[PDB]
């Protein structure tokens, strides 16, 4: 099929598209949300916790950004499990209180389902309709959901990459929430910003990809860090051992006797049915299931539903659980061959354990250390170096530059890439905005219509 | 009776086997990766270590 | 004289002493010593007089 | 100096100087970025070794 | 001996293996005289049946 | 009611027919009519957690676990002293509790706990007008085992700044400050770990030691004496004799606990009040034996490495014969899921499994099993959801069959012809035929696996080409193999 | 404090001393610490004392 060939030469130019999107978002003025004090205090009283004083700062910054005429653009870069989502949920309440149709965009179906459950739990006493669209929904109810949204009756639409496919038309969109943004890519992150120019993008992540971290530290997007630890979170213990069946058995038995559950990440669908069958012979005391995104929907959904209700302990999974599945009882992740994983992926996988008052371990099994590559050694000696609460920002500012921030005006978020400077970019943006203010050049996206 | 001759063939064969260990490591890696039905014994084996 | 210098008295203590000699740290268990000793000199894969 | 084949000689002092400058500049960047203590301590050890 | 000592390469996933059948040394591209004249190795291409 | 209660030395009472998530409502029923505690002995720690989320749904009595060491037997990790603070505190309130359920698994019931002399020898109640000196209270806490810091944040630490002594007791979840004056306590004010300012002031407060073993110098000398009695010393500074004599503690020192006391550790059955009523689940003669076998296997596996050697498991855990000879001191209600035949001390409770209820979008009417089951049931029926939003996820699913469930808080509220809903972590439903009630959880609208994807009909497109596998092919005849493509057949061969 | 002039502390012992005596003591590590030790030293008085 001629894979060898390098196709054409940039079938499209992204500098002009991204420049026009930025210069149209920075030209006009967004919605100025109206904040209700004693009608939002009830929604705060629905929260069965207390906001830590660094998260009750990100929330205050988010609301005081939404209540201004400018179009919001923020990062909520706090470490894993620190209550990032509730910031988005309080932002979503302020948006939906003014009938503004929040749109939540998550990069996987398990996040779609879990955020659907969490949002439906939280907004369980208000006239707010919350709905999920992804491949887990059928082909006959997806068109019903799209008809409802275009009609203007679903006020929160949680979805995967389906939310960008040009047939999802929102009536009056007033807030976007991109959750776990480091798995999307630039085209996915402005595919909705192009249509609705002045939408308020709230962007939740734990380890940003270098482009949107340099872009946040350089003053293009606002930043709100959340390192403040929750009630009793404990530092997740990192062990980097060579693979050993006794080590695997000991870890799984230590978790089973405690009553928790185990993530056992294999990350290979072709051999996952053999890895689980082999692990079920190594540890007969465990109950083991398989979960990945390449098996049929009514099977993965039911397996991941059984895992919540403690119907088995070990779940041999791919990196579909890299994205932020909570499951507070699971407190031991065992990554089978962790040499080929990024720093962001490794820290995200380490973040899936903890989430509660328990002490949670994390084993990153490796091959024999002369058989690993050199970058794997540098990545593992960095993931094992940082084992502290709030280490998800130092790790991000290490990944950035270790890999370097990519093209600020183009694609390729991570890489040296010989990008243009920020001084040139701000001058170019101001030039485009000033040329567009006078002779109001219609939006290029509408030209696509 | 304590010292032994390593002539041309033995040393060359030992060096060939040393170079073949890296090759078998690479082949075992490619085999252990998934989706083997589209492969042939040329995509995994490289003649550069040998 | 060696037995009077020997700080062990049975098989398992001897195997654990060998294990601690080989790899300092890595707190010994019973299989981690027995398998190590049996794969040290008595395994066809990892030991070969020609 | 060149090797008359288009390639330059190793000149082992320039390699050591370049490594020292690399580690020192990286450590300056880590000091500017307010790096965590363990990372900057490792880099200071590597600069000492360089 | 080298091919029999290395092969068959069994995958760790547990689904496939790569076994060895035979080998054959092909005809050299040149022979000794123009190998000395051009300045290239007089070698035979090894061709193995995997 | 349907069954009396056991109140004697060791008389048993076996209850049968109890299906899934019926043990929870029976425990909640027993716990509200026995004037005394109930120590629920779960057969497995996982099940314990499950029961802790279920009984707390059906009742209002205090249902609490007993925090076990989260490690494994003879492990190399500390129990993370916060858990210790949740374990000591219960052991202080355990000899005097009058109502409630305390849930222990067999793993933690078979363990041996301090001597309660160490409880009410190292634990104090501090009132306002205490004439105790600053350094006297400091050395009291130092002998108890607390850690001297300057920035007390967690369990078992204390800081001193002249007359200002702030300690975090392991009784409460909040720290306190004392503000000494003339060698007397003037205030006992709670201060936050985030704002460091007073919230209010408590007249009398309770404090508890830092670890489950004594730590002061006399205790360390006792530990060394017991060690030189039992094991043997090696001169090497990570041996756990010369690592404790220095002052610090190793990782998993909690398993060398009987070395600090010079009195055998009580079986925790001493801690129970005068009138408890042990309630069982599953079986103990298979879980206790499995735990003893695993602990002995791990002791034999790990009772090597002469630096850090291990105590015998009879010094730390009850033998199974000991455990079953100590359960004979308490009345027991054994809940088991089978038909118990007939005798005294034996009762049956009609708790049939739920009929076939499931939802599937395949048919025109998905709620057909539900819409027919709810019509032909004369007693009440109570849906049980786990969350609040899930309630709406079931509140608008029953709107298709024209039924809106009124919410109740306790299952006793159910009238005769009622459709109700209540919130809690019950997993499986039941039909209580005794009072004709039904409980339908969320996982009883899903059913078994709909796994029918064994194969697809690949017999299509089979024409003359296939030739019905006559195998009369000649060499060189072209052949298609739909996986790979078109080749030339070249005969039959044998291979290894 | 209890700690004397140049008593070395292990990492765990430094955490212990930082929790327990977390006041203004100067316990550092590396060439900065060695340079501070050398710079805070008076040779003449030390010579007379020795
Ligand atoms: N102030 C708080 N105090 C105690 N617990 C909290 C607090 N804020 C949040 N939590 C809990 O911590 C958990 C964190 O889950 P959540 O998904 O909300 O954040 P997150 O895991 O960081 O986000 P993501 O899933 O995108 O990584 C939540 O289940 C919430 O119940
Ligand atoms: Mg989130």
């Amino acid at each position: 099929s001629r894979a060898r060939q390098k196709a054409a030469e940039k079938v499209r130019d992204v500098a002009a598209e991204l420049l026009d999107i930025y210069a149209q978002r920075a030209a006009k003025e967004g919605f100025a949300f109206k904040h209700d004090r004693e009608q939002y205090q009830l929604f705060c009283d629905s929260f069965p916790f207390e906001t830590t004083p660094d998260q009750a700062q990100a929330i205050n910054a988010v609301l005081s950004d939404m209540c201004q005429p400018l179009a919001m653009d923020r990062l909520v870069c706090g470490d894993v499990g620190f209550g990032k989502t509730e910031v988005a949920m309080r932002a979503a309440f302020l948006a939906v209180d003014n009938h503004k149709q929040v749109a939540v965009l998550v990069p996987t179906t398990l996040l779609a389902q879990q955020h659907y459950d969490n949002f439906r739990d939280r907004f369980a006493n208000w006239p707010v309709r919350i709905e999920m669209i992804s491949r887990f929904r059928s082909a006959k109810e997806q068109t019903q959901i799209l008809a409802e949204v275009a009609e203007g009756k679903i006020d929160i639409l949680i979805g995967t990459h389906k939310l960008l496919q040009s047939d999802v038309k929102f009536k009056d969109l007033g807030l976007l929430i991109v959750d776990e943004e480091h798995r999307f890519g630039v085209r996915h992150k402005e595919r909705i910003k192009a249509m609705r120019a002045n939408v308020d993008i709230l962007t939740l992540t734990a380890t940003p990809i270098p482009r949107t971290l340099n872009m946040a530290m350089s003053g293009m997007r606002d930043l709100s860090i959340i390192a403040t630890p929750p009630a009793r979170r404990l530092a997740v213990k990192t062990f980097v051992r060579e693979y050993d069946s006794m080590v695997v058995r000991e870890a799984i038995l230590r978790e089973i006797l405690r009553g928790g559950q185990v993530y056992y990440l294999y990350n290979d669908v072709e051999n996952i049915q053999k890895a689980a069958e082999r692990l079920a012979e190594l540890v007969p005391e465990a109950r083991i299931a398989i979960g990945h995104g390449q098996m049929r929907e009514r099977e993965l959904e039911r397996v991941m539903n059984d895992f919540h209700h403690q119907r088995f302990n070990v779940l041999v999974c791919t990196t579909i659980i890299e994205t932020g599945i909570d499951i507070p009882t699971a407190n031991t992740i065992i990554i089978e061959r962790a040499d080929h994983f990024g720093l962001a992926q490794l820290h995200q996988l380490r973040g899936r354990v903890g989430r509660s008052h328990h002490q949670a371990y994390a084993w990153l099994l490796t091959p024999h250390p002369k058989a690993m590559t050199t970058d794997a050694q540098k990545r593992l000696e960095a993931i094992a170096s940082l084992e502290d609460l709030g280490a998800g920002f130092a790790l991000a500012t290490h990944d950035l530059e270790i890999r370097g921030a990519g093209e600020l005006l183009g694609e390729e978020q991570s890489g040296s890439m010989e990008t243009i400077g920020f001084s040139l970019y701000m001058e170019l943006l101001e030039n485009a905005v000033d040329a567009l203010k006078a002779g109001r050049e219609p939006s290029l996206e509408d030209l696509t219509s | 009776g304590n010292r032994r001759i390593r002539s041309v063939g033995e040393m060359a064969e030992n060096q060939f086997r040393v170079g073949l260990v890296r090759v078998e490591r690479a082949v075992k890696e490619r085999l252990s990766l998934g989706d083997l039905d589209t492969l042939m014994p040329q995509d995994m084996i490289n003649a550069k270590p040998i | 004289e060696t037995l009077r210098v020997d700080p062990t008295n049975d098989r398992l203590s001897a195997l654990v002493e060998i294990y601690r000699m080989m790899r300092p740290g890595e707190p010994p268990t019973r299989e981690a010593a027995e398998s190590l000793f049996e794969n040290l000199f008595f395994s066809e894969d990892r030991y070969d007089l020609s | 100096v060149p090797l008359d084949g288009g390639r330059f000689a190793t000149s082992d002092l320039n390699d050591l100087y370049r490594r020292v400058i690399n580690r020192n500049n990286r450590l300056k960047r880590l000091l500017d970025l307010a790096a965590p203590d363990i990372i900057v301590r490792n880099e200071k050890r590597m600069l000492q070794e360089a | 001996a080298a091919f029999r000592s290395v092969f068959p390469i069994q995958s760790y996933s547990g689904n496939s293996e790569l076994q060895y059948v035979s080998y054959r040394l092909g005809e050299p591209v040149f022979d000794v005289q123009e190998c000395q004249i051009r300045g290239v190795t007089y070698s035979a291409p090894l061709r193995v049946k995997l | 009611y349907r069954y009396t209660l056991p109140v004697k030395a060791g008389e048993q009472r076996l209850l049968g027919e109890l299906t899934g998530a019926a043990c929870a409502t029976l425990v909640a029923e027993i716990a509200e009519r026995h004037a005394g505690p109930v120590v629920l002995i779960a057969p497995d720690m996982q099940n314990a957690l499950r029961l802790h989320d279920e009984i707390s749904q059906f009742t209002d009595q205090m249902v609490m676990n007993l925090a076990d060491w989260e490690t494994l037997p003879y492990d190399s990790f500390s129990p993370h002293q916060d858990i210790i603070s949740s374990r000591l505190s219960t052991l202080y309130q355990l000899p005097t509790m009058q109502r409630g359920v305390l849930i222990v698994p067999v793993n933690t019931l078979m363990q041996r706990v301090c001597p309660h002399s160490f409880l009410h020898g190292h634990a104090l109640v501090m009132k306002k007008g205490q004439r105790l000196s600053r350094d006297a209270l400091r050395t009291q806490l130092d002998s108890a085992g607390y850690r001297h810091v300057d920035q007390v944040m967690e369990h078992g630490e204390y800081a001193t700044r002249g007359a200002l002594l702030d300690l975090f007791p392991m009784g409460s979840e909040l720290p306190y400050r004392l503000d000494f004056f003339d060698d007397e306590i003037d205030s006992l004010r709670v201060f936050d770990v985030d704002s460091q300012r007073t919230l209010e002031e408590v007249e009398a407060i309770n404090l508890l030691p830092a670890h489950e073993f004594p730590t002061d110098k006399a205790a360390i000398e006792l530990f060394r004496s017991q060690w030189r009695d039992t094991f043997e010393v090696k001169r090497d500074p990570e041996h756990i004799y010369q690592q404790v004599s220095k002052g610090t503690l190793p990782a998993g020192i909690e398993y060398w606990q009987p070395l600090f006391f010079s009195e055998p550790l009580p079986p925790l059955f001493s801690y129970f009040p005068a009138n408890t009523l042990l309630v069982n689940t599953g079986d103990l003669e298979t879980s206790a034996e499995r735990f003893q076998a695993d602990t002995l296997a791990r002791f034999e596996n790990r009772g090597v490495d002469p630096m850090r050697p291990l105590l015998p498991p009879q010094s730390l855990w009850l033998r199974v014969d000991e455990l079953f000879s100590e359960l004979k001191n308490w009345p027991r209600v054994q809940l088991k899921t089978e038909h118990l035949p007939t005798k005294a001390a034996n009762a049956n409770l009609g708790f049939q499994k739920l009929p076939d209820l499931a939802v599937q979008a395949q048919q025109k009417a998905p709620l057909d099993a539900l819409r027919k089951f709810l019509e032909t049931f004369d007693g009440p029926v109570v849906f049980s959801v786990e969350s609040e939003g899930r309630r709406e996820a079931l509140g608008e699913l029953l709107a298709r069959i024209k039924i809106a469930p009124q919410r109740i808080m306790r299952l006793d509220e159910a009238s005769d012809r009622g459709r109700y809903l209540m919130i809690g972590a019950a997993e499986h439903g039941f039909v209580d035929t005794v009072r004709n009630l039904a409980l339908i959880c969320e996982s009883d609208l899903l059913g078994e696996r709909v796994a029918r994807r064994r194969q697809d009909s690949r017999r299509t497109i089979n024409p003359d080409t296939l030739i019905r596998n006559l195998a009369e092919l000649h060499i060189g005849q072209p052949v298609v193999h739909l996986e790979h493509g078109v080749g030339r057949y070249a005969g039959m061969t044998t291979l290894e | 404090t209890n700690l004397e002039r140049q008593q070395i502390l292990t990492e765990e012992q430094y955490l212990d001393a930082l929790e327990e005596f977390g006041d203004e003591f100067d316990a550092k590590m590396g060439a900065e610490a060695i340079q501070a030790l050398l710079k805070s030293m008076d040779l003449e008085q030390e010579c007379e004392q020795l």
